């Protein structure tokens, strides 16, 4: 989370946390419902988003659905919803605790070598984001949803 | 590094006065665009991958020869896919710390940690500079294609990538 | 860290007599096969990817480990584990040439199953994958290599039990 | 500079001494001497 | 051995073996046949390869044998000659593993510290080994000649 | 063979061609003779054709 | 000499880990401990072990022990092998 | 503006590895003449030699033979071989080798089967000329390094410059259409040489390092985060750091042959004091 | 400054000694060499423009240095090359004649990459340049009096690195 | 240009600007307007100005490009015109800092000594320059053709 | 650091080209000198300390410069020497295997005589040094091996000069 950031940040000079610090913790925890108010509207709308993820992964890439790539097949395509509603249960966490590391000790940090030890082309889960990000945007009024937009493009800049 | 609000009350402290209403004047023109720097900010890691990708191929495509083989000068353009992978590294940089130094409104982040040996460094591999500076300002082009309808986010936008090209350059007058 | 003729040099240099008919014995079938284990660690240089990308797909890949709360789950923590049996497709790799597991326990055995229980790395799916990943090595470098490189990965298999 | 050297100058001295020759002509003859080409000119780099 | 220190060399480098590595261990197994016979030589030769070998030895060093030499009387010779049954014993070992890391850690990591604690001159068990040198490469041929005798002066060369 | 056989005058040295064998052209330098053009330079090779003929 | 000098906050060295060793002083511990990296996914070296157990000097175990958690690690045992214990004179 | 500088000494950075050269480096990087195995390591690659320099030439003389039938296979339209441009680099000359393809004004068959299923062979035209200016350069170039791996120690320099490169050419190539016209060179290339002999096990070798790593996934982009705020972060593709030497390491696990113990507590001296004193 | 003759008889000299029949053997071998180095400059003082124009058209005259922005744009830095590619040329014919390197850091060397450090000359480009410079010298001069000539230019390739 | 030697002129002076240097730095900034218009004429006509401008260079010295001359063959001739685009754009360049400044330190200030080292006979560039005037001055009115072809021969002048 | 196929290989990529007639040819004559090569650096790592040995006291052994005041005198500063002289004759090794004298100048020759004018290390008796060295190696590995070997150490020399 954020407090972590800081206490670790500041543990590290062997001090307390500064004036611009506690402004950051205090400001992040003012903020707090409205990450609170806004995780629940995303959880009643997993069901809805990944069904709209697979539209455009997959008609943009029907390669992975093909007989002969990856996803093809019922159980891999089973669990390839799987990792969207994985992915889209940690931006909620990132989006409560505010900032990336939810979505940086999780999914981010070592994702490459884990999807070339499967076979997943890298490059189709950086547009896996990016479409679970394009279809995010539906089911999300305009007010919100440049709240979640920045966790979403970590996600892409992370796999790169 | 400095800011240009940082930079700001350091120029009233090497004259030992408090802030008066220039200085506070100069402040405040930061923090009216301090808003509008952040899209800006926002859209660069939105556009991230794509931005960088826009600019090798339009740089490529009229510099072909730093496709090609260098010649019997050893010198370093994207010629091998080692010398190309390292090559776009590179727009990596001058896209992130012109990314940050748009946000701190100021040329101290860009100097102090890109300028400063990159002429060394670029001399010691015998790298383009004068390739080198032209995609620096790809970008800016690409990255003004975005916010073109009004002129007040052209120059933020301008401000860090025009500072790469006059400093990489061997002054010619 | 010996090879098969560095044991037989010390076994009989550590009696202090020279290399008679029994030391040069065994040295003789080192030399027969040595053609053998060159072509078996060849392939296996090839395929060292391949090799470890079947094995967890075949062993534990989507057992709960691999799930949430499994002790796989993480991106680096799934990153460490096809790190972590490069070295033992790596070393055996190296008992293979060198004929003698003394590398083993010197670089690999010695610490380790002290280490999985401190991260608290489960040794059962662990020998498991090493299980999996000797059985597709025994498919590449043929039976008698594979039997030769096989006979390597139960001694990490027993050692690390 | 020693008498040894200076003999190759005696000419330009009285030259000067008998009142036939200027100041900066004075100069420029000792400047373009082979005894200051070999002191300062010829064991220095060519910027030096 | 040459099959040892070519792993530990690419151990280190966190690699596994080139060509330039393994089209040698390829070479040093079809070579180990002629080894052994190289070996086998020198093994029952031992009888003649060391009394001659102190035979030349007292002849050009007779101070370590005369009264006050560090090998005076029966019973320093016959350890006088023991030593060089020992450096005899492990040529044949530098022969059979192809290197001179048999002869390394055995009989020249540190042997300049116990003969300068035992009072022997180093410098004349450098010349008995030499005297070893020349009637073993008088028992073989010139291709054999220019490996056993290579051994020897590696051995020399460390003991001085 | 030479061929030295007489009246060997000076001037009027004539033109015609006729383009000798190389060598020792068995020698082994590392670089080229260089040549301008390529990449950065296809545009204007195309276009002094041209004015090439006039 | 000795990292107790007058350094605390606000000082001209960066404020930093102050051990109370004295003057060369010649206590030891014998520590053991796991230390995962947690930083080879991103930078890729070769791996190295990470259950160690050695001897730490007092004049710098804090400085270890205090690390030692910095990067996650857990501590399995410690002792002062060498050196006594309420010694006014003799740590030297 | 810069208002100063630290200089910039000429620095060759490493382009690749051969059997003549990391071995003169290993034992150079322990302070030591090589011995008799190493000794043993420099000859017989230099015994390898001309069996290694005929094979460039052989493989060189034909090359566009090598090149001309992958595009039998690959590129509808005709010929579509004019696109070649053999001299890369815009010079005069120095010297050329020969090549001397297609004299009079896919011929015989019998064996030949390059798709393995319904694959999409690139037409031509409708792809252009521009992206065709490359897909021959690319062919002219895969029996480029092949023919510098033969004559360097190893396939190393192959294995630099084809580990990411699919990736980099995915979106103006499709993949399947480089693997197809990658086994077309070495059934082509083992048109030449008697095989079941040391020529044929040779090249044969090298070729599959190229195309099987070709389809294999780039490595990760490797990262330097820094400890502390005044340092910056970096990030270099990790086939940059894979060419070359290769510089080594030393650890001290209580165990090892005490040599490998004594050459690396030895390595420690030359590291601390920069040069071994207890040698010295 | 000084030639072979001048280091001879400064060593033989510095320990105030007679000149043995060593240091006249080396004088005897540097008049052995008197007649080629005398043809090696001459040829050389003739084609001097032509090789300087041989050489940056061979290394260094359509390298992006050429082209904007490269360290040889402008034709005041276009000019400075030949310019400065002369004295290289030059002086290395002084040491062919003088036998000895030591005109070179006396009058080239010493400054001289602190100096290109300072105006941001490429250090590298400047090595090719002359080591082609060095390739055609060796065509006119010949094999072993390129060999001589060649024997300066990498000395202040060296030097200059 | 202007700004910067009157600048540069007062600044030896030990002085300021007097109203003579600044009248013209005023006179020159109004003029800025009507110098882009003429320096706009220039860069997208530079297809025209400099392949006619090769035109009419060819065919009053043949000699440059018949066999034998400088630009001969395919290779040259195009680097015949690139040169002759050089110094069209270093005009453009003039016209705009209102002198021959960026034509000065670009193209002019030691000239003879490239063109001389290179080979090129510097009169035919000379010339080739001159024929580019009259088609620039033929593209422009009376009172620009005085200023376009004003830098011109300024040009014509220094390179002889 | 290049060899000699290290070299031919850059300037055949350098340009572009494939390995033509002539790049071929020179790697053909390096693999002709390949065996040459290894038995010269073969016996000159046997007798390593012995060359050694025989060059020291052969020129600057009883000179002044052992003597107090000389240059070498204090046993630091003799026990730097042979220190000193085992990189030539190691350094001239590697370039006698390499075929390619980069690797001296990459990590012998450059801040070499700069360092010894730091120290004032005398650069005459330095060269003098490795010359009766090269005088010895060419008695080992024989005539063209010594004219190998040689042809490194007055590089070596030169750059040192
Ligand atoms: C009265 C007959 C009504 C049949 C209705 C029907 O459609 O019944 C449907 C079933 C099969 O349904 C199919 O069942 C499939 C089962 O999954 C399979 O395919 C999956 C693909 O996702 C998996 O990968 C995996 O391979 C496997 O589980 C899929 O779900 C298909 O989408 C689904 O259509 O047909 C059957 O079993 C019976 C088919 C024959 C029925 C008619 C027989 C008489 C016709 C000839 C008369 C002379
Ligand atoms: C919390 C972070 C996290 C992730 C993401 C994760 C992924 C993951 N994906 C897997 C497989 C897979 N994943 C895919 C995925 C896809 N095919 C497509 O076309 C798509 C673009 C993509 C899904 C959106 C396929 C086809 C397989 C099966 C490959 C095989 O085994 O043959 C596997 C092997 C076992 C399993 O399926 O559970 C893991 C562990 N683990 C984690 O801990
Ligand atoms: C933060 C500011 C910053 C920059 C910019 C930077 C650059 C940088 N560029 C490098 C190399 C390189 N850079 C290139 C780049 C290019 N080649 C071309 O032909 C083109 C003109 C150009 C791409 C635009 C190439 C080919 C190399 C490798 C040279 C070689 O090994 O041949 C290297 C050496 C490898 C390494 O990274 O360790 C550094 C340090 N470092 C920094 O800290
Ligand atoms: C060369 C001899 C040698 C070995 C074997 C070795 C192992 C080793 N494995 C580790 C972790 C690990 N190892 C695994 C492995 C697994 N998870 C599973 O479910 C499977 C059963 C298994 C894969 C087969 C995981 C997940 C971690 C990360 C643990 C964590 O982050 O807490 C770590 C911690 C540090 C790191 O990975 O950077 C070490 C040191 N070190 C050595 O020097
Ligand atoms: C395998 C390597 C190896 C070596 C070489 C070795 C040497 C060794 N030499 C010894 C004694 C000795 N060695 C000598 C040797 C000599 N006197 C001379 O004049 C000659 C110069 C020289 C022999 C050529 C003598 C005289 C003693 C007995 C010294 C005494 O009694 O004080 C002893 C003590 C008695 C014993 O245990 O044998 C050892 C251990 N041990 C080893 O493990
Ligand atoms: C951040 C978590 C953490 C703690 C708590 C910690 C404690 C710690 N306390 C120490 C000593 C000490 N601690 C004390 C403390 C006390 N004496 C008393 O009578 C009181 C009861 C008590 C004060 C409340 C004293 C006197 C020493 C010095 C002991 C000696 O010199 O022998 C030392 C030895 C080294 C040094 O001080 O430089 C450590 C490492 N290290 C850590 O990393
Ligand atoms: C010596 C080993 C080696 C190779 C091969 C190599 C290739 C390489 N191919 C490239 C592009 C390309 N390569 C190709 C085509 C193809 N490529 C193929 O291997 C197929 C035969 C064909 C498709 C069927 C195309 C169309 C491009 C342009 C892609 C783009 O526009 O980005 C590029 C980017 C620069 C460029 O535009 O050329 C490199 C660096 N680099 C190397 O170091
Ligand atoms: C901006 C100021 C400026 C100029 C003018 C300039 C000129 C310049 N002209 C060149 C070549 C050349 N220039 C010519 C020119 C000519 N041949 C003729 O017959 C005509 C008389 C004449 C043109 C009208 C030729 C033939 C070459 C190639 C010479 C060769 O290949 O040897 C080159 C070397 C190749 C290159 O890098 O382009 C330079 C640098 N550089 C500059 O920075
Ligand atoms: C691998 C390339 C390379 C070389 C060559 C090298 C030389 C080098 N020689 C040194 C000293 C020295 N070198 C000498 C050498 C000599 N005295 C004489 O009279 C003779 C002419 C000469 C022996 C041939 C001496 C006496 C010192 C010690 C100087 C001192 O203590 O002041 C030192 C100072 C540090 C030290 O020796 O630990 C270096 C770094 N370093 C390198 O990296």
């Amino acid at each position: 989370s954020l407090v972590t950031q800081v206490i670790l940040s500041a543990d590290d000079e062997l001090r307390y946390p500064t004036a611009g610090e506690l402004e950051t913790i205090s400001s992040y925890l003012k903020t707090g419902e409205y990450r609170i108010r806004l995780i629940s509207i995303l959880q009643g709308k997993e069901q809805e988003i990944i069904r709209l993820a697979s539209k455009k992964i997959f008609q943009l890439h029907p390669e992975y659905i093909a007989p002969g790539g990856n996803a093809s097949g019922a159980r891999q395509r089973a669990l390839c919803l799987r990792d969207y509603g994985w992915y889209l249960r940690l931006i909620t966490y990132a989006i409560l605790a505010g900032d990336k590391e939810p979505l940086e000790k999780i999914g981010i940090i070592g994702v490459r070598e884990m999807y070339n030890s499967l076979g997943v082309p890298i490059i189709g889960m950086i547009d896996a984001i990016k479409c679970l990000k394009e279809a995010t945007v539906e089911v999300i009024s305009q007010e919100e949803e440049d709240f979640v937009a920045p966790y979403y493009d970590y996600i892409i800049q992370g796999m790169s | 590094m400095q800011d240009i609000i940082t930079s700001v009350i350091n120029q009233y402290d090497l004259s030992g006065r408090y802030l008066d209403i220039k200085g506070i004047n100069q402040i405040n023109n930061y923090f009216d665009t301090g808003l509008k720097r952040l899209m800006i900010a926002k859209l660069i890691n939105k556009e991230a991958t794509n931005l960088i990708k826009e600019a090798s191929e339009l740089l490529f495509i009229e510099q072909p020869e730093l496709l090609r083989p260098c010649g019997n000068a050893f010198i370093g353009n994207a010629y091998t896919t080692r010398r190309y992978a390292a090559c776009i590294r590179d727009i990596e940089y001058y896209l992130r710390y012109s990314a940050y130094s748009i946000i701190a409104g100021n040329n101290s982040i860009l100097d102090e940690r890109v300028l400063d040996g990159l002429k060394e460094t670029y001399n010691s591999l015998l790298v383009p500079i004068g390739p080198t500076i032209r995609v620096i300002q790809l970008l800016k082009e690409i990255i003004q294609k975005k916010f073109s309808t009004e002129n007040i986010e052209n120059a933020i936008i301008a401000e860090p990538f025009d500072y790469l090209a006059i400093n990489l350059s061997d002054k010619n007058l | 860290m010996q090879d098969a003729i560095t044991s037989v040099i010390n076994a009989a240099d550590v009696q202090g007599k020279y290399l008679d008919a029994n030391s040069v014995e065994k040295l003789r079938g080192y030399f027969q096969t040595g053609e053998l284990r060159v072509r078996a660690a060849a392939t296996i240089a090839a395929n060292a990817a391949t090799i470890i990308k079947e094995a967890v797909a075949k062993s534990l890949l989507y057992s709960d480990i691999t799930r949430p709360g499994g002790n796989m789950y993480t991106t680096r923590r799934y990153a460490a584990c096809i790190r972590d049996l490069d070295y033992y497709l790596r070393y055996a790799t190296y008992g293979m040439l060198a004929g003698d597991p003394s590398i083993l326990d010197e670089r690999v055995l010695n610490g380790l199953k002290e280490t999985y229980n401190s991260l608290g790395v489960p040794i059962g799916a662990t020998i498991q994958a090493i299980q999996a990943m000797k059985e597709v090595t025994g498919s590449l470098v043929g039976s008698d290599a594979g039997k030769e490189m096989g006979l390597y990965f139960d001694y990490i298999c027993s050692g690390l039990s | 500079i020693y008498q040894n050297e200076r003999i190759g100058l005696k000419g330009i001295d009285n030259k000067f001494l008998d009142n036939n020759l200027s100041v900066k002509e004075l100069i420029r003859s000792l400047a373009i001497s082979d005894t200051f080409r070999s002191l300062y000119w010829t064991p220095l780099y060519v910027c030096k | 051995s040459i099959v040892t220190k070519s792993i530990v060399n690419a151990d280190a480098e966190a690699r596994y073996l080139s060509p330039g590595e393994l089209d040698r261990i390829k070479s040093f197994v079809l070579s180990g046949q002629r080894r052994l016979r190289i070996a086998q030589t020198l093994t029952e030769n031992r009888e003649r390869i060391v009394k001659q070998g102190g035979q030349q030895l007292f002849q050009r060093r007779p101070d370590v044998v005369s009264p006050g030499g560090n090998a005076y009387g029966e019973e320093m010779t016959a350890t006088c000659l023991r030593d060089l049954d020992y450096y005899l014993r492990l040529v044949t070992y530098g022969i059979i593993a192809g290197d001179v890391t048999p002869i390394e850690e055995i009989g020249l990591v540190g042997v300049k510290e116990m003969y300068s604690a035992l009072g022997t001159p180093i410098s004349g068990v450098a010349e008995g080994i030499r005297c070893m040198k020349d009637v073993a490469c008088s028992l073989l041929s010139g291709e054999d000649a220019a490996e056993v005798g290579f051994y020897f002066d590696y051995t020399l060369a460390a003991m001085q | 063979a030479a061929v030295g056989n007489k009246s060997n005058v000076d001037a009027p040295s004539f033109k015609g061609s006729n383009m000798e064998l190389a060598d020792s052209g068995a020698d082994y330098k590392a670089f080229p003779k260089r040549r301008m053009p390529g990449a950065n330079m296809q545009g204007f090779l195309d276009m002094a054709k041209g004015m090439k003929p006039k | 000499a000795y990292d107790m000098d007058g350094t605390g906050a606000g000082s001209l060295e960066p404020r930093g880990i102050k051990s109370s060793a004295v003057e060369k002083d010649s206590r030891c511990f014998k520590v053991t401990f796991v230390l995962p990296s947690q930083s080879r996914l991103y930078t890729f070296r070769e791996l190295q072990n990470v259950y160690t157990t050695k001897m730490v000097p007092f004049s710098s175990w804090y400085a270890e022990q205090q690390r030692i958690q910095k990067m996650g690690g857990k501590i399995l045992k410690v002792e002062l092998v060498a050196g006594g214990q309420m010694r006014s004179v003799g740590n030297q | 503006v810069t208002k100063a500088s630290g200089g910039s000494p000429v620095v060759k950075p490493q382009l690749y590895k051969t059997a003549s050269m990391l071995t003169i480096a290993q034992a150079e990087q322990q302070d030591r003449f090589l011995e008799l195995g190493e000794l043993n390591q420099l000859v017989s690659f230099l015994n390898t030699g001309n069996i290694r320099l005929e094979i460039a030439d052989l493989l060189t003389k034909n090359a566009n033979i090598i090149v001309a039938r992958a595009a039998d296979r690959i590129f509808v339209g005709g010929s579509a071989i004019s696109y070649l441009e053999r001299p890369q680099a815009s010079i005069i000359e120095a010297n050329s080798a020969d090549i001397a393809s297609i004299r009079q004004m896919t011929s015989v068959f019998q064996g030949n089967n390059a798709t393995p299923t319904g694959f999409k062979p690139i037409s031509v035209v409708r792809y252009g000329p521009s992206r065709m200016k490359k897909s021959l350069r690319d062919l002219d170039w895969f029996l480029r390094y092949l023919t510098y791996a033969i004559v360097a120690s190893d396939p190393n320099i192959l294995f630099v410059n084809i580990r990411g490169l699919r990736e980099i050419i995915e979106n103006a190539c499709s993949s399947a259409a480089t693997i197809v016209a990658l086994k077309e060179m070495k059934k082509t290339s083992l048109s030449l040489f008697p095989e079941n002999s040391i020529q044929k096990e040779i090249i044969e070798e090298y070729f599959n390092v190229v195309v099987d790593e070709f389809i294999n996934p780039a490595l990760t982009d490797t990262i330097r985060k820094r400890t502390s705020n005044d340092l910056q972060g970096l990030r270099l593709p990790q086939i940059y750091a894979k060419a070359g030497i290769s510089r080594q390491k030393f650890v001290m696990k209580p165990g090892l042959s005490t040599d490998e113990k004594q050459s690396v507590i030895s390595a420690c001296y030359r590291q601390v004091f920069e040069r071994d004193i207890s040698k010295a």
